[PDB]
DNA sequence: TCGGATGTATATATCTGACACGTGCCTGGAGACTAGGGAGTAATCCCCTTGGCGGTTAAAACGCGGGGGACAGCGCGTACGTGCGTTTAAGCGGTGCTAGAGCTGTCTACGACCAATTGAGCGGCCTCGGCACCGGGATTCTCGA
DNA sequence: TCGAGAATCCCGGTGCCGAGGCCGCTCAATTGGTCGTAGACAGCTCTAGCACCGCTTAAACGCACGTACGCGCTGTCCCCCGCGTTTTAACCGCCAAGGGGATTACTCCCTAGTCTCCAGGCACGTGTCAGATATATACATCCGA
């Protein structure tokens, strides 16, 4: 039956950021296999800290602070300003 | 004020452990490496209390943050 | 009289291995950690408990990183510790880098 | 009449004298059979010091016996 | 349009990513806001390693990307080295490094 | 009840609703928890008797933490089982290398 | 006032069935109750998962009896498997 | 059917290689026989875990991707073979 | 008739081994060595090619690592070949048993 | 210190099988609407943290004599690196076969929800003897002989 | 060995506060019943894991030979260690002030849930060119002079 992956995303970002280079199957089940772990780290950690918190639903806010505690300062700030960016624009419109 | 953790408490420290002649500048070392400790936990710490929207750091933001780290601590209500 | 070098350490190593008290002086700590955290935020305010579980913490930390470093002193044919044994045994550990 | 020597080494030397055998004698000997300056060696025997002027038989010392000596430096 | 990726301007899916959260077993209720966060980390991460494989392979002049490109990108930044120090990949092999005394005089 | 009609003495009810709001599964069967009390009263069971008989050798009549801090330490399986946990108050082990000791 | 429940009764019960003649302290207690917390979380959350990923819904005896044979070491792990299997047989026994 | 004098099979030479991927020079004459113990105290770790799951799911082959759970519950998670 | 100095070939391998990528260990040996140790588990057991191929992995994996320790504590201790007691040393602070 | 020899990086043809791309169709995702419960907001209490003063005494800091430990130079003999011929089992490659994994239907016992009820577990009070502290003597090592 | 000087453990008396017990109360666990579906069971098909045999050759084994390194011995120099005197700030006890952590009541709007529609992504299929294989050459490097 079916099999998800995450194919045709990976190499959409592949091309937007190398125009002319192309990757084998095994680099995709590496890139597939760490997709799903990050993930899985993030949204546990989330949930965890929600009910931590005696909260009964989970927000953004939940998920900025797991990425405060997980990634490392530089790319955290990098990636909170990303999400932070892609939030506002999808609530403008 | 890192200059606060004294020489002898140093030396009880690692005669604790066993250590019989203690030499040169192991007493820098360990105020480094405890500076390095205390800053993760402490960061961890004020993230968690941060979240919590609160102004006093509290026994179980202390406990969580050492959970984390795979250092789980028995004797606080954690 | 005179004691011979290596004798009170003895005693000293014993005394310490039966007891179960703390030996850092709780203000300085206390003082050192309101300092370390000032950088983060400012104007906080710690609870008593938070502050001695922070301290349990590191007594045990330094503890086993001096068992350690004893482990790989006795190691080179050597009886006293030197940085290098430090920086050994954390590298080994997998904590540095 | 015979004695042993107890040294910090773990070895016993046997030794051959007399009760006239002063201190002077006896250290003359260990010094002769093994080397030892005579100034570098103090005897014990029945847990007793002893001055070089006298002889054996001034502790009682008996055949057989087991004095200890100690190295000092 | 009508895909809620297109709202946000972003390449991975947002609709999964609620739909995986939902039957993950995390929450009782899931917000609104959480997809679109969860999609934009991930697409930067992933952006982040695919162009420092890219640049490796560049610089061993193959157009095609292979196990061994990504353990030297990722080993070669200190940051992503230290994100995943207890993780093994195939195929990736070890960095060329030799102890100093070790080399001959 | 429930706990005596099993014969133990951690509760049934309570481990039972802790399961079922502990967002782990969306239905729990009906044998579990009672299979989890048995193995949590066994645990502490083995604990608690290691502590009391290493308080009774120091000659004292109540449990202080060192004690439980002893009965952890001198078990090897109960060692392998606590191997990343450190107790307040707890102390030492008293070991020394043989190389140190005077000759 | 707020109604904090812990595990305090059950554990002074246990020790007074095994040990008769025997006082413990409340730092011993609040130890017991964070062990006794820490292992029921740790034997759940691994139940859960491998529940999860068997791709069923329902967690049932089994996957408790697999979790503990998993986590704990070889003698106390056929211990508490023989003592848990009583403890379910007696249950279905009665009614 | 019994098998035996397998653990043999791992060559002095191959040892040799191994060391030699690892930035070793020199190799003394006794290391080889202690590694052979150690290996395998390995493999009779993780292959306790993988079996127990085949159990779990009712089947008789081991599956590659119960050895890879397996892996990941000792914190040595690893990555190519799916999950 | 030439002959190379000792630890040039061995350099020289050294550095072939660290550039290439493939695993060392053979196959046939290593399948009835796994099959020989899951025997004992569970009678009549039957394996899939790719659950063999990751353990190998993990294991040359695991091996190496632990083999790059042992270098480590062998220059620490004045030498340049190692030596069982290193080996114990390294898993010891690891932390293993 | 050179020079012969050897291993290695590079230039070049080529053929294949793995990668990039077109197609059809199926199911999960998007649009419009409901309703009700969880979260934000405001007001109040009183509890625990911050701040400071006095004193006392134990621990910290500083200086000195010396001996035991760390480190460098030297000799040795033995164990390991390198080369070569012989022996051996790994690896490639076609063939047979079936046990066992994976998908499909069925129906059935097991678990979620709900109304009524009552007693098991928690907050508050009080009481005492097991443990902390102090004074005293027998015991056991430890350094100079 | 050994004998005296301290350091330590064992013994006995005294006082005080934390633990064990008792009492009163409230909300969560029990009982009885209905209704829906997750999974056990039985069956069917099709793949890949096991066993097999033959041929090839690259890889493993055993043996000589030589030399460089692990190890023990020795000597020197100096860096902590034990001890006594002066200096200081930690801690205990006590008192004042007040910020914010925790409850309680009220209101709103955000997401689960429903149905209907349709297009994004999956397996299937196919063509082709980038890299492995094999070959030939010039450059870098190493050990005897």
């Amino acid at each position: 039956t079916r099999k998800e992956s995450y194919a045709i995303y990976v190499y959409k970002v592949l091309k937007q950021v190398h125009p002319d280079t192309g990757i084998s199957s095994k680099a995709m089940s590496i890139m597939n296999s760490f997709v799903n772990d990050v993930f899985e780290r993030i949204a546990g950690e989330a949930s965890r800290l929600a009910h931590y918190n005696k909260r009964s639903t989970i927000t953004s806010r939940e998920i900025q602070t797991a990425v405060r505690l997980l990634l490392p300062g530089e790319l955290a700030k990098h990636a909170v300003s990303e999400g932070t960016k892609a939030v506002t624009k999808y609530t403008s419109a | 004020n890192i200059q606060g953790i004294t020489k002898p408490a140093i030396r009880r420290l690692a005669r604790r452990g066993g250590v019989k002649r203690i030499s040169g500048l192991i007493y820098e070392e360990t105020r480094g490496v405890l500076k390095v400790f205390l800053e993760n936990v402490i960061r961890d710490a004020v993230t968690y209390t941060e979240h919590a929207k609160r102004k006093t750091v509290t026994a179980m933001d202390v406990v969580y943050a050492l959970k984390r780290q795979g250092r789980t601590l028995y004797g606080f209500g954690g | 009289h005179r004691y011979r070098p290596g004798t009170v350490a003895l005693r000293e190593i014993r005394r310490y291995q039966k007891s179960t008290e703390l030996l850092i002086r709780k203000l300085p700590f206390q003082r050192l950690v309101r300092e370390i955290a000032q950088d983060f935020k400012t104007d906080l305010r710690f609870q008593s408990s938070a502050v001695m579980a922070l301290q349990e913490a590191s007594e045990a930390y330094l503890v086993a990183l001096f068992e350690d470093t004893n482990l790989c002193a006795i190691h080179a044919k050597r009886v006293t510790i030197m940085p290098k044994d430090i920086q050994l045994a954390r590298r080994i550990r997998g904590e540095r880098a | 009449m015979q004695i042993f020597v107890k040294t910090l080494t773990g070895k016993t030397i046997t030794l051959e004298v007399e009760p006239s055998d002063t201190i002077e004698n006896v250290k003359a000997k260990i010094q002769d059979k093994e080397g030892i300056p005579p100034d570098q060696q103090r005897l014990i025997f029945a847990g007793k010091q002893l001055e070089d002027g006298r002889t054996l038989s001034d502790y009682n010392i008996q055949k057989e016996s087991t004095l200890h000596l100690v190295l000092r430096l | 349009a009508k895909t809620r990726s297109s709202r946000a301007g972003l390449q991975f899916p947002v609709g999964r990513v609620h739909r995986l959260l939902r039957k993950g077993n995390y929450a009782e209720r899931v917000g609104a806001g959480a997809p679109v966060y969860l999609a934009a980390v991930l697409e930067y991460l992933t952006a982040e390693i695919l162009e420092l494989a890219g640049n490796a392979a560049r610089d061993n002049k193959k157009t095609r990307i292979i196990p061994r490109h990504l353990q030297l990108a990722v080993r070669n930044d200190e940051e992503l080295n230290k994100l995943l120090g207890r993780v093994t990949i195939a195929q990736g092999g070890v960095l060329p490094n030799i102890q100093s005394v070790l080399l001959p005089k």
